[PDB]
This record gives structure tokens, sequence and C-alpha cells, in this order.
């Protein structure tokens, strides 16, 4: 492939960290809509890591933007279940967060 | 957790995209790490509650927003009260503490909005942000304290804030005299200024020519100016051709210029506008929204197209002969994405056809009070501009009635995103996100769903502004058809206890709207007060999270929370001149 210049980690090079499954999709992105993000969760976070490592700003923006929409409109419990997050708070330090949030207009 | 396995910078990057305030708040509650991610990436905050209380002051060191750029303090409780004022030596000690705490929570503020009752508010806050503060918005609907020297209200800002570039006095009542003296006596601050909104809470007879002159002269670096001007030629100090040419030569960097006259021929001639546009090559955004007329304006529009190639946003009030098809005038401005035309009495169907061919890039189109335009004009335009036209405003055009106007806009029904119409009664709106409706008093909403607008699958916000039988209701319940309708502006401030019958007329059936989330309500005027039937009806809105009444209620505000299961944001905001206490 040519398309390579969209990766800053190549324009500075004038890849043992990314698997072929992700590299092929990194490559297929750089043929230059959002149906490309119809990907599963595991490979989405692998695509974020690859986009950062390969320093493709455009890809990273889109992939992280997708994760933002994934958080959007979900209750704390639902965010935890979507991303397999353990609830790290004491009842005291959670009501601290809940109290802090009340100082900002929605 | 695959999200928490990521390097922290990337979790932050994810959170930087989440703009919904409630969603951010929920994300922060998810885990201690996303709390860190949310706090560190929040760009803006509108402060809710009273920062004077110990409840704010003794919050955690964790309540911190290192990347916060815009802080809004204008909505703090109680609404519109003096914040950090001095009007003995004990109070300055506590003011210093509150200010320092705000600096602790929000160390990086570059854009500030504040309710400024008197200069001391600004004198207290600004030292903490003076190195970083670039935009300051002032809010005051209360009368300017009569005992202040001229320009005292802006004095603290122009002395301290060396980074200041943008000043937003659009909703800040003071006198024009105040703005002049301040901006003409602080040259080191004023010569840096690039943005200036001088709306002055829309309670001014306009800036005079001998006021506009010295402000422009003191600000060589202006790029945006928004200002009410006295355009009325009955007064000799009005803004004419001379004031315009001086504005252009004083501010040769102006890219955005929006002048309007607070509501015969104006002291502004075509030849003076040609000279004016000749001196402003980088003009992108031009508004001249006048009550008095500028006659045979086409040659000046051609000069605009010739001399200001960057021109994209055009709004003209009382300009006559803007386009007549014998391409003419405004139709030669090919770069236009936005065209708005108020009170063009000789604008015809032939004009719209000519605008259709000439202005290929048009996405926003508006006509107000152009009484020669028919459904045919609109039909042709909506058809010609199909690949681009997404926003339409049709207001008070005599030959254009709601039913036939909605049929005229059918060429783009599946594409139109924003609509603004006034209702006059003589298939899916696929993309329509936003709607604005204007009514006469005692006029029914109900026939709107028959005249068109049957199904609006993506309509999330509606705005209703009003400029009579015993049992008849306005019929808000007929908006229960619209599935995702969440926000509503119900403005009855200019609609007219005695008022209880009008409030009931308009508000009846608001409970039907299952998905109503945010409500901005403006009660009818003579100290604007909600009646009990209105309170009783808004109580029934179980879906409400946000409720902002503009005026007052003697009925306990706590009743609303105990009624509405999920009401969080509630405030009485007397954001009109002049505000009470």
């Amino acid at each position: 492939v040519e398309v390579a210049l969209e990766s800053q980690t190549i324009a500075h090079m004038v890849l043992p960290n990314v698997t072929s499954k992700i590299l092929a999709k990194v490559i297929e992105y750089c043929k230059r809509d959002a149906d490309f993000m119809k990907i599963d969760q595991a490979t989405l976070f692998e695509l974020i890591l690859a986009a950062n490592y390969l320093n493709i700003k455009n890809l990273l923006d889109l992939t992280c933007q997708t994760v933002a929409d994934m958080i959007k409109g979900k209750t704390p419990e639902e965010i935890r279940t979507t991303f397999n997050i353990k609830n790290d708070f004491t009842p005291e330090e959670e009501e601290e967060v809940r109290r802090e949030n009340q100082w900002a207009f929605e | 957790s695959a999200i928490l396995d990521l390097p922290e910078p990337l979790l932050l990057h994810i959170l930087s995209f989440l703009t919904d305030v409630r969603s951010r708040h929920r994300a922060a509650l998810a885990c201690g790490r996303m709390r860190a991610a949310e706090r560190a990436t929040r760009s803006e905050l509108s402060l809710r509650g009273d920062p004077r209380s110990p409840g704010f002051l003794f919050l955690s060191h964790a309540f911190r927003f290192p990347a916060l750029e815009h802080l809004d303090l204008s909505l703090v409780s109680p609404w519109g009260h003096p914040l950090l004022s001095s009007v003995p030596e004990a109070i300055s000690e506590q003011n210093a503490f509150i200010a320092a705490r705000l600096a602790g929570c929000f160390p990086a503020v570059t854009s500030l909005a504040v309710y400024c009752r008197d200069p001391t508010t600004l004198a207290n806050l600004t030292p903490h942000w003076q190195a970083s503060l670039r935009r300051v918005k002032l809010v005051r609907w209360h009368q300017r304290p009569p005992t202040l020297p001229d320009g005292a209200d802006l004095e603290p800002l122009l002395e301290t804030c060396a980074a200041l570039r943008e000043l937003d006095l659009s909703e800040f009542y003071c006198w024009t005299e105040d703005v002049v003296r301040a901006l003409t006596t602080h040259p080191s601050a004023t010569a840096a200024l690039t943005h200036l909104d001088l709306g002055l809470a829309a309670a001014t007879d306009g800036f005079k020519s001998s006021e506009l002159g010295p402000i422009a002269a003191s600000c060589p670096n202006l790029r945006k100016l928004v200002a009410p001007c006295l355009f009325n030629p009955r007064f000799s100090d009005c803004v004419g051709d001379d004031a315009l040419l001086s504005l252009a030569t004083s501010c040769p960097r102006l890219t955005v210029l929006r002048l309007s006259e607070p509501f015969e021929e104006a002291a502004i001639t075509v030849a003076g506008l040609v000279a004016f546009f000749a001196a402003l090559p980088a003009l992108e955004d031009f508004t001249m929204d006048l009550q008095h007329n500028v006659l045979e304006a086409a040659p000046a529009m051609e000069a605009l197209a010739r001399r200001c190639p960057r021109i994209k946003f055009l709004t003209l009030g009382s300009f006559q002969g803007l386009c007549k098809a014998s391409l003419d005038g405004v139709a030669v401005c090919g770069g236009l994405e936005s065209l708005y035309m108020k009170n063009c009495q000789d604008l015809t169907d032939a004009s719209l056809a000519a605008i259709g061919r000439g202005c290929r890039r048009l996405a926003k189109f508006g006509i107000h009070g152009c009484d020669l335009v028919t459904s045919a004009g609109i039909r042709r335009l909506a058809f010609t501009l199909r690949p681009t036209l997404k926003e339409v405003t049709v207001l008070h055009c005599r030959l254009l009635h709601t039913a036939e106007c909605l049929t005229a806009l059918s060429p783009i029904r599946d594409r139109i995103e924003s609509l603004e119409i006034n209702c006059v009664w003589n298939g899916s709106w696929e993309m329509l996100r936003s709607l604005s409706l204007w009514f006469s008093a005692g006029q029914l909403l109900s026939p709107l769903i028959s005249a068109g607008l049957d199904s609006c699958p993506v309509l999330e916000e509606i705005s209703i502004k009003v400029e009579p039988a015993p049992r008849t209701i306005f019929g808000l319940s007929d908006l229960a058809g619209f599935p995702v309708l969440a926000k509503m502006k119900l403005d009855l401030s200019e609609a007219v206890m005695d008022l209880s019958l009008w409030e009931r007329f308009y508000l009846h059936g608001i409970e039907s709207l299952q998905t109503l989330y945010e409500l901005d309500y403006w009660p009818p005027q003579d100290h604007r007060s909600l009646t009990l039937p209105a309170v009783g009806l808004i109580q029934r809105c179980v879906g409400l999270r946000k409720l902002f009444i503009h005026g007052t209620t003697h009925e306990h505000f706590m009743t609303f929370f105990l009624s509405i299961p999920n009401l969080r944001d509630m405030q009485l905001r007397e954001d009109y001149y002049p505000a009470p206490e």
C-alpha cells in the first residue's frame, strides 16, 4: 500500500504491536460513512489502541467518538454493564460525586 | 474492563467527546477513574446553587476541572442577586475566600459569564483569571445603579484582564454612555479587543453616531461587532453613511458586522454602502436590520458581491429592490449560505427564482413581511435549492398562508432541518429537528397538524411565541403526536387573577406531551406572575427535568419538586428589563 502517510508513525519513519485483523482495518480506513464503526466492542478498543500507536488522528477521533456515544444516555449502572466496570466507590465517596454533580446545571 | 485497560490519556479523549451534561455526570458516577476522566476533560460548567454557602466552599479538592474553559456564574442562586459585591471590611475577607475557591475549582477559565450587578463583582473575580480570561459575558437585567460614574461597569475588566479579546454585553443593561467612556479611556485593553456585542439587554434606543464613532476609533482590532444603532434620521446624531464609512476605516478587520435598529428613508444611501463595502474586503457576515428603508438596494448588493468575496451570511431589514428579475442584486452574491430579508416590499416570485439560480450555496433562507411573495416563489426556490437548503423562515408574508406555505416547502420536506412560520388560517418531515411557531392571541394551534406537519419523527424542540371562547383551548395536546419532542419554549410574555384564563387557555393539555423534558415558560405581562391554574398544569408535566419560568411564583418552589418526580433544574429567571428583587 501507498495511504500510509495518514499514519504519523510512518511519516516520522523516513509494526510488532498491531495484529493483522486490526492493521487490515486500519488500512481499510485510510482509503481516502460511520458504518465502519459497526464493529464489536473488543476490536473497537483494539482499534483505538492501534490508532493512537500508529498516530492516525482522524481514526482515533472517530473511534473514541463512538465510545462517547456508547456512554451517552446511559445510567451509571448501565455504563458499568456496557464496559464491564467494577463500582469502585464507598457509599460515602459516591454520594460525594453525586453531591458534586449538583453544582452544575444540566 | 476494556475501557479501563486503555492508557488514561485515551479514556480522557473518549470523555472529551461526551458533551451531554447529564451523561458526563453519570459517567463520573460509574467509577473513580471515569470521575477523574470527566473532571479533567469538562470544558464548560454552568454553576448551579449558591457558591456563598458552606456546601460549595467546603467541597473536596477533587471538585476540580483543570481543562474548564467556559464558566457560567450568571445562573447562581439566588438568581440575579449581587455576587461578591461590596455595597464592613469583614465582607471583603469572605469575598476573597469565595473568589479563591472558584479559582481552585476552575483554575483555567478563558470564557466567563457572570451576573454583574455592580463593578465590585468583577473586581473580586478577575484577579484570579486575569492572565487567562479572553471572553467575558456580562448579564444584568436590573437597572444600572444610578450612583455609578460613567464606564464604571467595565472598569475592572479593562484594568485587569490583559488577555481579554471578547466582550459580550448583549444581555448587560447599562447606558451607551457607560460603554463609550470605558472603551475610549482604556486604550491598552481596548486596542486588543476583537469581538464586541453591545446589545445592552435590548433596552436602549440604539447607539448614536457620536457614540459608534469613538468606540470603533478606539478598537482598531475589531473583527466582530454586534450593536443596536439609532438609525432614525429624525435625529441628527443617527447612524448614517458617514458613521458607516468611519466604522469601516476605523475597523478595517471587521469580518462580522451586525447592526440593527430598535423597533421613511434611512440616512443610509446605496452609494454610501458601496463605499462602505469597498473598505471591508474580509466581511463574511453582514446584518443591517432597519425600521427605516434603504431604497433601490440592488447596486449596493452587487458591490457587496464584487468587493466582499467572503460574504456568506446576509440579513437585511427594510432594504428595498434587493433583487428584481427583468441576475440582479442579491442574486449575484453566489457565496451566500444564509439569506434573510425583512420588509422587502418589492421582492417577487421572480426574485426568488433569480436567488435560486444565483445563490447556489444557500442553506438558510428567510423572508419576513415581504408581501409580494407567493407559494409559487417558495415552491420554485425550495425545488431549485434542494441539494443545500435546510433552514427556512417564512414570517408575516401576506400572500403566504401556513397551509399553502407548508405545501410550497414540500420539495424539501424530507431534508428541511429547521422551520420558522407564523400561523395563519385564511408525509413525514424526515429531518425536521427544530420548529418555531408564531401566533396571534386567541389563535388555535390545532389546525397546524391539518395544514401540514402531521408527522415529525425527529422533532425534539418546539418554540411558540404569541403576539378566546369559554371552553376552547390552544391545544398543546396536539403535539403529543410528535414522538421525540423534548424541549419547548412557550413564550406568552407579549400575549396580553385576570390572566389565569389566558394561562389556562395556552397551557391546557401540556401533560399529554409524554416526552417533554425541558420547558422554558414566559407568563403574560401587565413583575410577571404565574397563576395557580398555570402552576397546576405545569405540575402535571411528569416528564420534566428542567423548568425555567421567566417571571415569578409566590407558590412555594418546593411544591414543584414534590410534584414532578424527576425535576432537577428549576429556576425563576426574571431575564427582562427591568428586573425586580
